[PDB]
Parts: structure tokens; C-alpha cells; sequence
RNA sequence: GGAAACAGCGGAUGGGUAUCCCACCAUUCGACCCAUUGGGUGUAGUACUCUGGUACGAAACACGUACCUUUGUACGCCUGUUUCC
């Protein structure tokens, strides 16, 4: 009745020039009625392969697809930099149609340490009554990074939020913002606001800070 | 040449109603199957509905059947998805898509619309406040410092941010929105610039929040001392 | 030989019939096909149907067309059996 399409891996970090193999297993026979799509962030998907193995017009010949029973694979024989994307399989053998859950492909590169900036809240937001302190981690690889907030040496937990950019188009790095949210009253109670970072590119943790009200 | 332009997305309360339309140009939908596919923020593609040519037969996903109705107006060369009794899990970017010709691309969806975001929520629309991320008031650390704008407490998504009306684009990072415990989003946009010329150069971040018809411009300066 | 009528898968056994075969029945006993309270099984023939498919038509279903298959009807053909002439 329903057909599931189990796609693996869910993510993959590969280098330029690597062969890439993405697989999709149909929970029962979907004959050859399988298509593959490429989606870049914020964009609509584009068709790559239709009928399990036919290359769609306009698509480079390094993309290919094949079928063996209920296993369908998308191969990129030599990963190119424009090939960073999420790939999806889809069965159109029966209604309802089913997509696979996607494989997100990202590009390896050399380790890059983050450059760190601390941001005190603006006087205008202080007028409203809340204080946002921001820590910027700029242009690092790999993605994994640690931010700890300290206030008068006292460790903060659960009053911060993080946001990570997608991998950059050229340098394949990420950036991260961490925002410390406190009421203005608690902001004026403490003196030292600091942001400390741990990353693979740093031999020792890095600290940017300020003293509340230093013009 | 072939295009699919969608419209009609927006914010709707649970239990509410919305009609999406998909205006085709460069082909006529009466010769093709039209599909709707959606993608929850940060999730995969999910097929929603399709309508077959010549018979008008309709198909729907398990979760939306009986609530959604797909149709095609061949006189207007436009397809529609009428969504009734919306729930929060229906929140998604909605695409219409063309199933290609049987002899040319099998059943692949060879053309896609740009997508329209449908947000299902009880929260009311709320415009953002924009606050500056002030440049380094201390000396130069690495030759350059960083500045930006914080865009806080808006609903629903999205906000778009540019700098100097788009003339300045190199080195900008606009972060994904974070949903605060208040139920409102916030995001930051930052840029890295040579600290040597902070006080002699105009930095305006251009914040656009279409769902509230809000546009804000913020000059960025280091403070008194 | 000529009509006209009826019929057409395989045993075995029995009965009669033949009295050898052959026919002719009964009974069971099989086999194969099919759309399995059943029905079909000389025919590599035709044409309509129906069953289920293949393909195409800008076409996953419906619709149209073509072909294939199945069912069943006629029709033609072969083989018999009977009655005649």
C-alpha cells in the first residue's frame, strides 16, 4: 500500500574528486520508477536522474543512477565543488509518492580556527529592558565548536542560543553566533561578561570579553 | 522558458484555510500532471498532492487527504491547492512541480516553482526591532574588526538583511533564525571590516520583514569612547 | 458419394456390443485449460465478445487507438456416428 524509501547516508563529508555513492532502498518493488533530485539551500530541487538510470538533459555525465532489485544508487564519479547539496530519491511507482529523507553532502577542507568577537548590548535595547550579548565565531572548519559564557567567572547555562551558517560557497567554513539573554536587571548586577571558545584549531581556549559599561 | 510561479502563502491560524496557486507559463498544464510537494523548515521533501491530465483524477498524501483539494484551471493555465483545517505540522515551503513528458523524463518532476512559505500558528504577526553590533572600541586585533545588526523578536519568518542596499556583499554572514522561548524569532547579521576606517564609513543594514510590511535601516558606529 | 442430424482430452473396469479390432455405454479414475457452487479440452482458422495485459496518443487512473491474452458465441474446416438418399 504505502512504500517507504530508505536513503543512506543522511550526511556525507567528502573531498573534491571523491567518488560519491548514495543509496536508496525501496521497502517493496517500485520497478524502475525512481528519480533523483539535487537541492541547494533556499532553492527548489532540480531533477538529475529519471526512470532509475536515465540522465536528465543538461545534467553533467559524472552523475549516474542504477537499480538492482529494490536498491537504487546515485553515483557522482568525481565530486565537484558545485555538487555540494542535499540529494533526494523519489518513487513514483504508486500513489502516494515517497521521497527519501535526503543525503546532505558537504566538502572537507583543512582545519580553520575561528576568529572571535564579543558584542555588548546597545543602549537602545537597554531602553526596552532586555540585554543581548553576542559572540561571533567567524570562518572555521570543522563545524564542531564549543562556546561557554561566563559572568564574573560564574558559568552560564540555558540562557544562550546558537546559530550556524551553512558551509560557505568558497572557503567551505562555517560561522556561529551565540546570544546570551538576560534581563537588564541581571545585566547590571554583574561586572565581567566573557565568551570562551574551544575548537580543534585552537591549542588553548580563546577568550573575548568586556567590562560592563566601558564606553 | 517553462516557469511555475507560486503565490498565496502566508500565516494562518490552526483550523484556518488558505489557497495556493501555481501560475504556469511557457507550457500548458492541461498536457501534464501537476504536483505539490512541501518541505518543513529543515526537513526533507514531502509529496502532498497531484492532479492527472485529461481525467482530472486527484491524489493526496495520507495526512492531507480530505482536508486539501487540488485543482487546475486550464482557462487560466493555473493550478491550485486549497488547504482547509490547517494544523501546525502543515507549516512548510510549498512547491508546485511539473511531472515531465512520459517520453522525455519518465515521471521525474522536471520543473519546479520557487516555493511559497505557509506558517500555521496562533501567534500574531510581529515586526522586528533592529539593534547594532557595535565595532571594536579597542585597538586592532588581527588588522580587522567585526560589526553587524541584531534583528530580534519578529514573527513569522522570514527576515532578509542586506548591507548598503546590497552594494556591500563580500564577507557578510546572516545567521539562521533562532526561535526564542517567547515564541518569536531573532537573528543576527554580521560583517567583518577593516577596523582602521570604522568611523569614516557608512554601514547601513537593510532589514526587510515583508509579513509586517517593515523595512528598517540602521547606521553602525562605535560609541563615545 | 450425396445431403441431413449429433458429437469430439486420457485411462481402467465393467456392462452389454463387438464378438477381433471396432465401435457403444456405465462407472470410477485421471490430465490439461479457465474468469472454480461451475465450465471448457478435433481445429495453430476467421470475426465478434468478454477476462487480464503490452504500447502509444503532451496521457501512471479515466478516455481513445493498436496489439496480445482469456471467456464465450457464431462461421469455416477435419474427424467420426447415425439416419436416410
Amino acid at each position: 500500500s504505502d512504500i517507504q524509501m530508505t536513503q543512506s547516508p543522511s550526511s556525507l563529508s567528502a573531498s573534491v574528486g571523491d567518488r560519491v555513492t548514495i543509496t536508496c532502498r525501496a521497502s517493496q518493488s517500485v520497478s524502475s520508477a525512481v528519480a533523483w533530485y539535487q537541492q541547494k539551500p533556499g532553492k527548489a530541487p532540480k531533477l538529475l536522474i529519471y526512470s532509475a538510470s536515465s540522465l536528465y538533459s543538461g545534467v553533467p555525465s559524472r552523475f549516474s543512477g542504477s537499480r538492482s532489485g529494490t536498491d537504487f544508487t546515485l553515483t557522482i564519479s568525481s565530486l565537484q565543488p558545485e555538487d555540494f547539496a542535499t540529494y533526494y530519491c523519489q518513487q513514483s511507482y504508486s500513489f502516494p509518492s515517497t521521497f527519501g529523507q535526503g543525503t546532505k553532502v558537504e566538502i572537507k577542507r583543512t582545519v580553520a580556527a575561528p576568529s572571535v568577537f564579543i558584542f555588548p548590548p546597545s543602549d537602545e535595547q537597554l531602553k526596552s529592558g532586555t540585554a543581548s550579548v553576542v559572540c561571533l565565531l567567524n570562518n572555521f572548519y570543522p563545524r564542531e565548536a564549543k562556546v561557554q559564557w561566563k559572568v564574573d567567572n560564574a558559568l552560564q547555562s540555558g540562557n544562550s542560543q546558537e546559530s550556524v551558517t551553512e558551509q560557505d560557497s568558497k572557503d567551505s567554513t562555517y560561522s556561529l553566533s551565540s546570544t546570551l539573554t538576560l534581563s537588564k536587571a541581571d545585566y547590571e548586577k554583574h561586572k565581567v561578561y566573557a565568551c570562551e571558545v574551544t575548537h580543534q584549531g585552537l591549542s588553548s581556549p580563546v577568550t573575548k570579553s568586556f567590562n560592563r559599561g566601558e564606553c | 522558458e517553462v516557469q511555475l510561479v507560486e503565490s498565496g502563502g502566508g500565516l494562518v491560524q490552526p483550523g484556518g484555510s488558505l489557497r495556493l496557486s501555481c501560475a504556469a507559463s511557457g507550457f500548458y498544464i492541461s498536457y501534464s500532471s501537476i504536483h505539490w510537494v512541501r518541505q518543513a523548515p529543515g526537513k526533507g521533501l514531502e509529496w502532498v498532492a497531484s492532479i492527472s491530465p485529461y481525467s482530472g483524477s486527484t491524489y493526496y498524501a495520507d495526512s492531507v487527504k480530505g482536508r486539501f483539494t487540488i485543482s487546475a484551471d486550464t482557462s487560466k493555465n493555473t493550478a491550485y491547492l486549497q488547504m482547509n483545517s490547517l494544523r501546525a505540522e502543515d507549516t512548510a515551503v510549498y512547491y508546485c512541480a511539473r511531472q515531465g513528458y512520459r517520453r522525455r523524463s519518465g515521471r521525474g518532476f522536471d520543473y519546479w516553482g520557487q516555493g511559497t512559505l505557509v506558517t500555521v500558528s496562533s501567534a500574531s504577526t510581529k515586526g522586528p526591532s533592529v539593534f547594532p553590533l557595535a565595532p571594536s572600541s579597542k585597538s586592532t586585533s588581527g588588522g580587522t574588526a567585526a560589526l553587524g545588526c541584531l534583528v530580534k523578536d519578529y514573527f513569522p519568518e522570514p527576515v532578509t538583511v542586506s548591507w548598503n542596499s546590497g552594494a556591500l556583499t563580500s564577507g557578510v554572514h546572516t545567521f539562521p533564525a533562532v526561535l526564542q522561548s517567547s515564541g518569536l524569532y531573532s537573528l543576527s547579521s554580521v560583517v567583518t571590516v577593516p577596523s582602521s576606517s570604522l568611523g569614516t564609513q557608512t554601514y547601513i543594514c537593510n532589514v526587510n520583514h515583508k509579513p509586517s510590511n517593515t523595512k528598517v535601516d540602521k547606521k553602525v558606529e562605535p560609541k563615545s569612547c
